[PDB]
């Protein structure tokens, strides 16, 4: 999608997986970080960010 | 002792449907579908027996406005009427307030 | 997928969200259910059942 | 990250390399990276709900 744009994509996705913020199993922040990521996903900030860099 | 866990769900094609011999069948055999196969797989991995049950009001729903009384598939769990839900239940911030969700198994 | 096929989809997706298995908060079923879901997604059984039912 | 690898469990030595190793052995407190959710990584670290699908 950006210069040099000289390759070609072939085929679709063979599977599906996702990324996540991850932390040692030693801290309480696993809930507020989840609530933060959900809030950002619902407020559409991910769409603004995705439509900033791709 | 093994409890027959109280599974709750909702009828919807092809997730859960009444098999056309439902007039002549009893138990879980009346129910088949993608979510019934998934429930069978989950129970077989965890190693327990289960009994299907169906939502009362027929709604996914939310908490009622200005009262926050829960109902629907969420309400059944919040009031402890059932052990586990296996349904086309979308993950949302309000539902994460009160019930836990697995990692997502399908996207839409 | 089914007759009479008198109706059709249009356009792209407005958003993306996921379904999940849900449990009452903190119950001891939650973590083994989650591990089972992960294992079934790694084995691809969910895709075989998807083909089976669509 | 000290050596530029996403990392996994080693060749049956059960030491962890790269960023996952940096988390498990307490070299850093939180990862913010395209770290894919997998059933082996869930063994030792917690992941939020996903922020993207691929
Ligand atoms: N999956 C949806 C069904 C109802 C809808 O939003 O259309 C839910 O859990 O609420
Ligand atoms: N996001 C990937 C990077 C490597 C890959 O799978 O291409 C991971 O965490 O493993």
């Amino acid at each position: 999608q950006r210069k040099p744009c000289d390759t070609m994509k072939v085929g679709g996705n063979l599977d599906s997986k996702g990324y996540g913020i991850a932390t040692p199993k030693g801290s309480s922040l696993g809930t507020p970080v989840n609530l933060a990521v959900l809030k950002l996903s619902e407020q559409g900030v991910l769409d603004k960010l995705k439509n900033k860099w791709w | 002792e093994q409890k027959t866990v109280v599974v709750t769900t909702i009828l919807e094609s092809p997730y859960v449907m009444m098999k056309k011999n439902h007039e002549m069948l009893e138990g879980n055999e009346r129910y088949e579908g993608y979510c019934v196969d998934l429930a069978a797989e989950i129970a077989k991995h965890c190693g327990f027996k289960y009994k299907l049950t169906i939502v009362g009001d027929g709604k996914y729903g939310a908490r009622d406005a200005d009262t926050k009384i829960w109902n629907g598939m969420v309400g059944e769990l919040v009031y402890g009427k059932a052990d586990i839900a296996i349904a086309p239940l979308t993950i949302t911030l309000v539902r994460e307030e009160v019930i836990d969700f697995s990692k997502p198994f399908m996207s839409l």
